[PDB]
């Protein structure tokens, strides 16, 4: 009825045709040292079931909305579908990103960037780090933090959150919008 | 016995720059003109040159001495941290006492 | 619904034939068995659906385009985190700090 409390994740990014990757640990997300493995978490089975209600809408819809565009020859029917797909896709992004700014989420983002930039000092010039603050990478690192915080609680199965991203990427689903 | 060239610090020793310590590794260094004052009278430092033997009594259960030792244990050689050292004691003490 | 479940799996319903009398006098305790022990305790059908809402989307006239049935649920409050402590080996007896 409970669960081992440990989480590992890594945010990867390519900068100037060079890839840096930072891996992060659970105790780091809570800002402490070193690590205590002995502790466990009580599974939030109730909370999980709720977020599932969201999850099952997003994924099962996108799935059926995709098979819908195949069977639809009509162009007036199709222009509505791809609309609805992208529409709720951004709502998902808007949601996760919101979580990406949190006690953990922002603490998450700081760690990645810190370890990436320290990686950028050795390997070359740091001056490329300007790209991390560009519009898209900033939205990028945020979503990741969002999915990562959800996973490090009982709220997101890694298997379902990965399959959640595929939905977010199957439709381009980034309006850059200034 | 650390030698360093005073002109260029970032080049000579990056590690001793205050610039490093607060987290600016960029070419930019601290701007010499800015605001507010202060004076430091005292500080917190450990002792140098001390090797001491501490007996543990019949009783007497000295609540500071143990808390002092725990630190010496985590310090004088690494065993995790003195934080992680305490919650180990709680689990032992619960499982036993 | 239980009958339906049963008849799906069994495909028949057979009786001990101790009735007409026996299970009328012995037992109603099927009722007693159901009353006390079980987590399924008997409720008015009014008070069972209290947590369910229902909402329709609509077209112009209109008939519903989208109809959603839901359970009103409250999140939170806390998320508990503990380290189990074994008092004796080979057993599931634990303090959870």
């Amino acid at each position: 009825a409970s669960t081992e409390f440990a989480y590992e994740d890594a945010y990867s990014v390519t900068i100037r045709n060079k890839r840096y990757t930072a891996e992060v640990k659970e105790f780091e997300l809570l800002g402490l040292g070193q690590r205590r493995e002995r502790v466990r978490i009580l599974k939030p089975t109730v909370a999980h079931a709720i977020i599932q209600m969201w999850y099952s809408w997003f994924v099962e819809d996108d799935r059926t909305l995709a098979a819908a565009r195949r069977t639809s020859r009509d162009d007036a029917e199709k222009l509505a579908i791809d609309g609805r797909r992208m529409q709720n896709a951004v709502t998902l992004l808007r949601k996760i990103e919101m979580i990406g700014t949190t006690g953990i989420g922002a603490s998450a983002v700081h760690l990645a960037q810190s370890r990436i930039v320290d990686q950028m000092a050795g390997r070359g010039l740091i001056d490329d780090s300007s790209d991390l603050h560009v519009g898209i990478n900033r939205h990028r690192i945020r979503i990741w933090a969002g999915l990562a915080v959800l996973q490090m609680m009982g709220l997101l199965s890694r298997s379902e959150a990965e399959a959640l991203t595929k939905v977010l990427g199957d439709s381009n689903a980034l309006g850059m919008v200034v | 016995g650390f030698n360093l060239k005073v002109k260029d610090l970032n080049g000579s020793a990056r590690g001793l720059t205050q610039a490093f310590a607060i987290g600016e590794l960029k070419n930019q260094l601290s701007v010499g003109a800015l605001q507010l004052p202060l004076q430091f009278t005292r500080t917190f430092s450990a002792s140098m040159t001390s090797e001491l033997l501490w007996e543990v009594g019949k009783g007497n259960i000295d609540p500071v001495m143990y808390a002092r030792l725990f630190f010496q244990y985590a310090q004088a050689g690494g065993a995790l941290s003195v934080d992680e050292l305490v919650n180990q004691f709680t689990e032992y003490h619960q499982s036993t006492a | 619904i239980a009958y339906q479940d049963m008849v799906k799996q069994r495909g028949r319903a057979e009786v001990i034939f101790s009735d007409e009398e026996l299970s009328s006098t012995i037992i109603p305790w099927f009722i007693e068995a159901m009353s006390e022990v079980s987590p399924f305790k008997l409720r008015p059908i009014n008070e069972t659906t209290s947590y369910i809402g229902q909402t329709s989307a609509i077209d112009h006239m209109g008939q519903p385009s989208h109809v959603v049935v839901y359970e009103d649920w409250q999140f939170a409050k806390e998320i508990t985190a503990f380290t189990p402590v074994k008092l004796a080996n080979n057993s599931n007896q634990r303090f959870l700090d």
